[PDB]
């Protein structure tokens, strides 16, 4: 005959943002040098 | 001795210059102007390497014996050797 009223509640949760990324690239530039440290005719005496 | 023989060759009516290429395309003696001295020495060094390889490729038991190049302007002859070759240029006219 005794009806008791009760109130229930569950705990809340917490989320968080995040990200993923594959490997990254970057540019590059090269110029080949053309040095010619060469004389005309060295008179050798080997 | 050899200096006189080179002059002797130079005196020949055909010969227009002599270059003694020693250090892998860098000459040590020349009877020509500086631009030509280096021009011929360098170019012919590259070529003779090709010519000697060509002989080894066409037959694996032979080396170069001689090469001749002819052109409208002039003609160039080279012979191979153990250490280094020699360039002679003539006027075919």
């Amino acid at each position: 005959i005794r009806w008791e009223t009760k109130s229930c509640q569950t705990a809340s949760i917490a989320t968080a943002s995040a990200s993923a990324q594959a490997r990254n690239h970057v540019d590059a530039q090269v110029q080949t040098e053309a040095p010619v440290p060469v004389s005309v005719q060295p008179p050798s005496q080997y | 001795e050899v200096e006189e023989t080179l002059k002797r060759l130079q005196s020949q009516k055909g010969v227009q210059g002599i270059i003694v290429v020693n250090t892998e395309g860098i000459p040590i003696k020349s009877t020509m102007d500086n631009p030509t001295t280096t021009q011929y020495a360098s170019l012919m060094h590259s070529f003779i390497l090709k010519a000697r390889s060509t002989v080894r490729d066409i037959d694996p038991q032979n080396d170069l014996t001689f090469l001749r190049i002819r052109s409208k302007k002039n003609e160039i002859m080279v012979a191979p050797d153990k250490d280094y070759f020699l360039i002679v240029i003539q006027n075919p006219t």
